[PDB]
RNA sequence: GUUACGGCGGUCCAUAGCGGCAGGGAAACGCCCGGUCCCAUCCCGAACCCGGAAGCUAAGCCUGCCAGCGCCGAUGAUACUACCCAUCCGGGUGGAAAAGUAGGACACCGCCGAACAC
């Protein structure tokens, strides 16, 4: 007995226009976004071991769930990498948490970024991935944005069931990604 | 193409075997084998000097109107088995044939040449992959290089043919390369 | 002015004991082997060392399960 | 002209679930006084049989499609405990008192597992 | 100089010179060959050698191709030295060249100098060989 | 989701403080990150946050 | 018995695979709706698990088509070889490859269940 406004809004009016633009035979086909990811990689693992906790209860904050922490399968050397030296925190958003993250992102934060002129149309990937990424944490109001130490920036990427860029792009726009229209 | 397919008196063994082969071999008989859809496939003598005077005559590919047991039949041939040192003709597979047939044959080309005088010629290969009747298979694909300069890469693409024949071999080949020429100092960086 | 080499190591006796047709007791040892060259099939079992013996008496069978060499055992007929 | 990408999840699970049936079916054996019990679930309904892996014949079956079994307004799970009931009545006919089980490729926990209590619970040896 | 920039295992036993050959009974990139007839080791020096005299001999453009390559060594031990006590370091490359096999192809266009300069090129060799035209 | 508990989840009215063109919805935010004034917008009340700033409010794309 | 059905298996396991084309959804195989209850994520009801049947055969799957990417594959000859002859060379009786060729092949078989029927 809830519904978020996004995903309210998809099953009204997106799902339509998508239909009445590309044609599809099953409404089957008809896009739609299955989960978005985030992550951090911290680089500084052999040098801080502890912007990872950092990191860790920043994004804890920041997206309501506990991180996953990806540890370093291979040893590479020249970065003193090591085979399970924590590298990164990385989560995984699915349904109505999703749903309202991007309400978030794209209500409060995007819209606080400085002198945000647009995110590219070209951060696809062979179909409609849409892979972008933020240089600090000094945005979510979600976020304690006194207490912290340095800049931790992460990397988001927004996964579909479009089968094409166009179709993505589409779509995205529909939901309301600020893109460079071009 | 007036073809003449050239008429040979082959007999069926009695024994198929290398001791027999050789025999034969010696005697001055050459081996050969017979199949296609015909799906009986015959074991035959020839005689190698009639042989060697067909194929020199008309190339490797040619056909033949045999005579086997009195009857005669209509071959093409396929494949030879040849020794290196002595070059004799050890063995010959031959591909029964009717009139009307799409088979597929593999014949050589001829540099017909005069370049300028800065120019060579490289002839990357010699056998090029065709679909054609069965009395109409060529003997020489004549490529003619006269005028031309430096690089021309003639494909294979680029060959006149015959009226019903096709290339089956990819045009993307290089079956001649028109080099710079060399000079005598280039001549000592290759292969040092 | 020495050669370093020389060294070797004393043989292992491995290989096949055992091969098709013949007659074997319980616990027999048919193959010794370091991988599973030859498999397990039926009334055949394993080792520590990857070898290979019969959990059943009878008379063998070296077939093959999905590409595989295997061992097996079949009922002898009782006089 | 519009055409996909690659796997669905629908492929995965399948050919996820054979793998996985066919990594157990290494420790399982067959045999006609020892057969084994096989369980083939869907979402809506369920299926089993009694195998003989020596000649891969089977000597029992079962499945929640049968309108005397539909006849159950229980749960899911009451449908499953019901089959064990039919399969263990058809196999103590049959002549097999003696058994493995199967899971199949599947879990075991909810209505396999109730089913197999159900068994269990009603005679069979396992 | 021909040599491999390195081989796996730099002492071999010697090669074999039983059978005849298998590949390289055709000429393939040139118009006039070298076809061997007897079994022999050949070196890097001496295949150095005829290629210069079959340069020496055309002196300005026509193109000469080697079909074979050093890639087996042979081990000198040194010298006034008992037998025994180990195995030689490799010295010189040999390729093996079994009969029917071919060694050089030319193309220059006049067969009289080029039939002239395989000559010369097939005294400077340990083998009895001759020489062939692409032809049947 | 499970214990090993992540952070508390409760529903957020994001108060447009731009335009008064307001938002609210459930949400991860709560005792974890949230604001004053249980105002009911809609038939239950619940936490309510001032948006210094948004879309309505912020010249972009989306926005002049 | 039977159809473009499902499930469990087998072949000394690609003759069975990959890719392209068309085409099917009665009961079933499915995808899908949602996390109330068992149960679960090294975070995520995504997976596993649970409760149902709004929707669609789009995909999975099954059916036919394409010998194209791969595979299979002979006869005969050759290499090699056992034995014997033979003053070096070479040869005879028997065995017999690899490659290549002709070709084959868009699998076959078994059991139970359904639906269908006398």
């Amino acid at each position: 007995k809830a519904l978020p406004r996004l995903k309210q809004r998809y099953r009204e009016e997106i799902r339509e226009a998508l239909q009445q633009e590309f044609n599809y035979a099953n409404v089957m086909q008809i896009p739609g976004v299955v989960k978005v990811v985030v992550n951090m990689g911290v680089g500084d693992a052999a040098r801080d071991a502890k912007l990872i906790n950092g990191a860790i209860n920043d994004l804890a904050l920041i997206t309501g769930q506990k991180p996953e922490v990806r540890r370093a399968r291979k040893s590479i050397a020249q970065f003193k990498l090591r085979e399970g030296m924590p590298i990164g925190a990385r989560v995984t958003l699915r349904g109505d948490r999703m749903w309202e993250f991007l309400d978030r992102l794209i209500s409060i934060a995007l819209p606080r970024i400085r002198d945000f002129r647009g995110l590219s149309p070209k951060q696809f990937d062979g179909t409609g991935n849409y892979t972008f990424g933020l240089n600090e944490q000094s945005m979510f109001h979600e976020i304690d944005v006194d207490s912290i130490d340095r800049p931790r920036g992460m990397d988001i990427t927004v996964v579909t069931t479009a089968t094409n860029d166009a179709e993505g792009r589409a779509l995205l726009r529909a939901l309301g990604f600020p893109f460079k229209e071009n | 193409t007036a073809n003449i397919p050239n008429k040979l008196t082959a007999n069926v063994r009695t024994r198929t075997g290398k001791g027999a082969s050789r025999q034969a071999r010696r005697d001055g008989k050459v081996p050969a084998v017979l199949y296609g859809h015909g799906t009986d496939p015959q074991h035959l003598e020839l005689n190698a000097r009639d042989f060697a005077a067909v194929l020199r005559s008309h190339g490797t590919n040619a056909i033949l109107t045999l005579d086997i047991e009195g009857t005669e039949q209509l071959a093409l041939t396929k494949a030879l088995d040849v020794h290196p040192i002595r070059r004799n003709i050890q063995h010959a597979d031959l591909l029964v044939v009717q009139r009307g047939e799409k088979v597929t044959v593999e014949v050589t080309v001829l540099v017909e040449g005069d370049a300028t005088p800065g120019t060579l010629v490289t002839q990357d290969a010699n056998t090029i992959e065709i679909e054609a009747e069965a009395l109409s298979i060529p003997e020489q694909l004549t490529v003619s290089v006269e005028g031309v300069e430096a690089g021309t890469q003639i494909t294979a693409g680029q060959i006149s043919l015959p009226e019903g024949v096709n290339l089956i071999s990819d045009p993307e080949l290089l079956v001649v390369n028109v080099v710079e020429a060399p000079s005598a100092e280039a001549l000592e960086e290759e292969g040092a | 002015s020495s050669s370093r080499n020389g060294r070797d190591s004393a043989a292992q006796r491995l290989g096949v004991k055992r091969f098709g047709g013949q007659v074997v007791k319980a616990g027999e040892i048919l193959v010794r082997q370091r991988g599973t060259h030859f498999h397990p099939g039926v009334n055949v079992g394993r080792g520590g060392d990857d070898t290979l013996f019969a959990l059943a008496p009878g008379a063998v069978e070296f077939g093959a399960k999905r590409g595989r060499k295997t061992v097996n055992i079949v009922p002898v007929a009782r006089p | 002209a519009h055409k996909p990408v690659g796997q669905n999840i629908s492929e995965v699970r399948r050919n996820a679930r054979l793998r996985r049936h066919a990594r157990l079916r290494k420790k399982v054996a067959g045999t006609a006084e020892v057969p084994r019990l096989v369980v083939n679930r869907s979402a809506r309904h369920i299926h089993v049989q009694l195998v003989n892996d020596l000649n891969g014949t089977t000597l029992a079956a079962a499945s929640s499609i049968e309108a005397d079994v539909r006849a159950i307004d229980g749960d899911k799970k009451a449908h499953s405990v019901r089959v064990g009931q039919l399969i263990a009545e058809r196999a103590k006919a049959a002549g097999v008192e003696t058994v493995v089980f199967d899971r199949g490729g599947y879990t075991y926990g909810g209505r396999i597992a109730a089913l197999a209590d159900a068994a269990r619970e009603a005679g069979l040896k396992f | 100089m021909l040599i491999p920039r390195k081989v796996k295992h730099r002492k071999q036993h010697h090669p074999e010179q039983r059978g005849i050959a298998s590949g390289g009974t055709s000429v393939s990139f040139g118009d006039y060959g070298i076809q061997a007839l007897e079994h022999a080791y050949i070196t890097n020096r001496q295949i150095e050698s005829a290629r210069i005299a079959i340069n020496r001999h055309i002196k300005r453009g026509g193109k000469v191709w080697i079909n074979i390559f050093p890639d087996r060594p042979l081990t000198k031990k040194p010298a006034e030295t008992r037998m025994g006590s180990g195995k030689g370091s490799p010295e010189w490359w040999v390729a093996n060249v079994k009969p029917g096999r071919v060694l050089f192809e030319l193309s220059y266009p006049d067969e009289k100098t080029a039939r002239d300069a395989l000559t010369r090129a097939i005294h400077k060799l340990p083998i009895k060989a001759r020489i062939v035209t692409r032809e049947e | 989701m499970k214990p090993g508990i992540h952070p508390d989840y409760h529903p957020v009215v994001f108060q447009d403080a731009a335009t008064g063109a307001q938002f609210l919805t459930r949400s991860t935010a709560t005792s974890t990150r949230t604001i004053e004034w249980p105002t009911p917008s809609g038939p239950k009340t619940y936490p309510l946050i001032v948006v210094d700033v948004t879309s309505d409010s912020h010249p972009f794309w989306t926005g002049s």
